RNA sequence: GUAGGGGAGCGUUCAGUCCGCGGAGAAGCCAUACCGGAAGGAGUGGUGGAGCCGACUGAAGUGCGGAUGCCGGCAUGAGUAACGAUAAAAGAAGUGAGAAUCUUCUUCGCCGUAAGGACAAGGGUUCCUGGGGAAGGGUCGUCCGCCCAGGGAAAGUCGGGACCUAAGGUGAGGCCGAACGGCGCAGCCGAUGGACAGCAGGUCAAGAUUCCUGCACCGAUCAUGUGGAGUGAUGGAGGG
RNA sequence: CGAGCUGGAGAUACGCUUUGACUCGGGGAUGUCCGAAUGGGGAAACCCACCUCGUAAGAGGUAUCCGCAAGGAUGGGAACUCAGGGAACUGAAACAUCUCAGUACCUGAAGGAGAAGAAAGAGAAUUCGAUUCCGUUAGUAGCGGCGAGCGAACCCGGAUCAGCCCAAUCAAGCCGAAGUGGCUGGAAAGCUACACCUCAGAAGGUGAGAGUCCUGUAGGCGAACGAGAGGUCGUUGUUCGUGAAACGAUGACUGAAUCCGCGCGGACCACCGCGCAAGGCUAAAUACUCCCAGUGACCGAUAGCGCAUAGUACCGUGAGGG
């Protein structure tokens, strides 16, 4: 479909200052290659896509539990939207 | 850590029946059910009461002090009474709701 | 939900009876990570319809051919 | 290999000394005690059509005879 | 009276049986001027907080100072030698429960084909921000490459892959082999080499030929026009 | 199955539960990527293709070997089984035979078991009559630098017991008897006084020691539907290490008969005697023990498995150790 995929939005501050140019960055899944993602995000939020980029990202922390800890491995993406700028609303959050 | 199995999490009672603490201190003393775990064999009845502190850190202004709250036991209480005093259980049946079965003593309620 | 009623349906309801949860589980998921997630519930449900809305369907795939 | 059994593998090897007397020397010295192997030959023939295979001199003989299940 | 032989016994666990004992208190621990020929036993008190003596018989992983014995704990050396390049440091001011040892300023001194800068490999988050203040840091630490939480990494053209081949690796079909297996043409994998489209700036706390700004280039697919005709291989040659 | 549930986690929030959750049984459906791994590449879990079905998303096929074809094979199994290959230390107070051994190890194949099996047998009675396993015979017969040392079989007892065929009840689960008072205590199931059950006084739990409080137990019930040929050379096996040494076996050369036929009965001959080889499949008693239950003059934390759980931390490039 479309609304599959995406995983959550990159909340941050610079990703948020940000969208105030209307470049909106969200988690996507690992394996996503840059056209899937690319299309779903557009027909989630109906909008093209001028640009898009995107990168993996590793984990592994803890508090302590002699458990060290182990990464959890994440891919956020950043688009950018034709000058019809502003995606719903879930922008100006 | 084997744990209440030694019955068999099963409590021989309900968390809404009366019963009577026998054994232990709150001998004979009775209330109503609230609390039923019948794996850990803890049975919360209004009966014993304690008072504790809550431990409330940064918890939105504190003024933690003393609450009354009632401390769980396990089968130092026998589940049901009708002729005032313990009871067992034996004689059942079914009712409109031949869909169950009930229990009773030396007489025949609950 | 399950019944009778579930399977009732058009096969292209059952999906749209899927890829329209998924599309709340989204903004849950969303809600979430944004902070708000107050019906932590909702999730595990939506979800596990769409469970439902799958088994069934599958159920039909060998009743009426074998 | 050949084609009709298997062959190879083999077995040990002696060599005694004060090697026989009168209807008996005094006996047998063995001096050696080791071991061996032994195989064999092969000549294109052929079933079902052609072939070439690993053909035992015992099996090139039987076979250049009446022929078995295999045609020389 | 040494090696050795013979005799009678003490004690430890487990097991069968007898008499029992115990929350007003078992075992174990601790103290003691009693008892027995010894091994050993008992009484009393203290501790302890739940199992336990005595007797007969049976079975034993049954008795210790030695083995440069084994595991663990703690001593001596002794507050001794050290604190890891002889490139020095000073003051002021600030923070703080506490600072020689943190931060700021102003000076001093050391490197400068480096003790500067950019990569590789290797390591991974060690990066940035805010907290922290056990342990690590050969000393302090309010600080850190340490602990906690959050953030950060952005490429049609840079490297690599969807391209190439070297050694070498592998290898249908082939050659060999007690087994496992050993070799092997084409083909394939295989860089460290070949080939190939971008530059100049700006700038998050933290990224930049990846994002933005300006202008550019490459391939691909379509449309439009021009054109007016061939297009030209897993093959040849040229070349690389 | 009937009040609870919301995994270990010990927490908060949200919630779910008689139009009976949960949990226990028993079948389905989902089951990304790697791994025999098998679309092709690959330094495991990644990277790249193609054909077909198609709304695109998404589906599926794309390995080699046997077979028309269904369909079978590749992999993995603690130990047990057979097979191919097969040590040395060590003993003999040295050592070459011989011993240690055909053990250890490697490899192949297989199953829950295997292997073996229906007689060209063993035996000396003109007996037994497939195979295998336990007892015994016997440490006898015998083998042996006749040294070290190695070591049968028949008979007899017992487990179990078949020969057939080719070619010319256990799991879920439900029901299930019989006590009170007073006393000691922080708490009684202990003491004490009366009482009860007992085809259920096995056991665990409950503020200390429990037949009668709970769970159970003896005993009863108990499901949709789920299980149960000869020879010669070289060698070798059996006690058989060359010896007078048979027979079995096979690499190499050879190469027969067939009833007034063939093999053997420990060189060899006659005589006497037992059996018919060169095709095959076969329960059962036998072995082991990853897994499960029960039990223990077994341990109870330097013991017991290495682990009251961890093959983790930690050490090693690695096998590996731990
Ligand atoms: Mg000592
Ligand atoms: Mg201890
Ligand atoms: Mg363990």
């Amino acid at each position: 479909s479309h609304y599959d995929i995406l995983q959550a939005p990159v909340i941050s501050e610079k990703a948020y200052s940000a969208m105030e140019r209307g470049v909106y960055s969200f988690w996507v899944s690992p394996k996503a290659t840059k056209t899937e993602i690319k299309d779903a995000i557009q027909q989630a939020f109906g909008v093209r896509v001028i640009g898009i980029s995107t990168m993996n990202v590793p984990g592994k922390r803890k508090r302590v539990g002699r458990f060290i800890g182990q990464r959890n491995d994440r891919k956020k993406a950043i688009v950018r939207l034709a000058e019809g700028q502003s995606i719903e609303a879930l922008a100006g959050q | 850590p084997s744990a209440g199995s030694h019955h068999n999490d099963k409590l021989h009672f309900k968390k809404g029946d009366t019963v009577i603490v026998l054994s232990g201190k709150h001998k004979g003393q009775t209330g109503k059910v609230l609390l039923a775990l019948p794996r850990d064999q803890k049975v919360v009845v209004e009966g014993v009461n304690v008072i504790t502190k809550n431990v409330k850190p940064s918890m939105t202004n504190p003024q933690g002090g003393q609450e009354q709250r009632e401390l769980a036991l396990h089968a130092s209480k026998v589940a049901l009474v009708d002729p005032e005093t313990g009871k067992a259980t034996r004689v059942r049946k079914q009712i409109v709701d031949g869909k169950k079965v009930r229990v009773a003593v030396a007489s025949g309620k609950t | 939900m399950k019944p009778s009623e579930m399977r009732n349906l058009q096969a292209t309801d059952f999906a749209k009876e899927i890829d329209a949860r998924k599309k709340e589980l989204m903004e849950l998921r969303f809600q979430a990570a944004a902070g708000q997630l107050a019906q932590p519930h909702r999730v595990r449900q939506l979800r596990r319809e769409v469970a439902q809305l799958n088994t069934v369907k599958a159920e039909l795939a060998r009743k009426g051919e074998q | 290999t050949g084609k009709k059994n298997l062959v190879v593998n083999s077995v040990i090897r002696r060599g005694k000394a004060r090697a026989d007397g009168g209807v008996g020397r005094k006996t047998t010295g063995i001096t050696k005690r080791v071991q061996r192997a032994n195989l064999h030959k092969k000549a294109i023939r052929e079933n079902g059509q052609v072939k070439t295979v690993w053909l035992s001199a015992n099996a090139l003989r039987t076979l250049s005879k009446g022929p078995y299940k295999g045609i020389e």
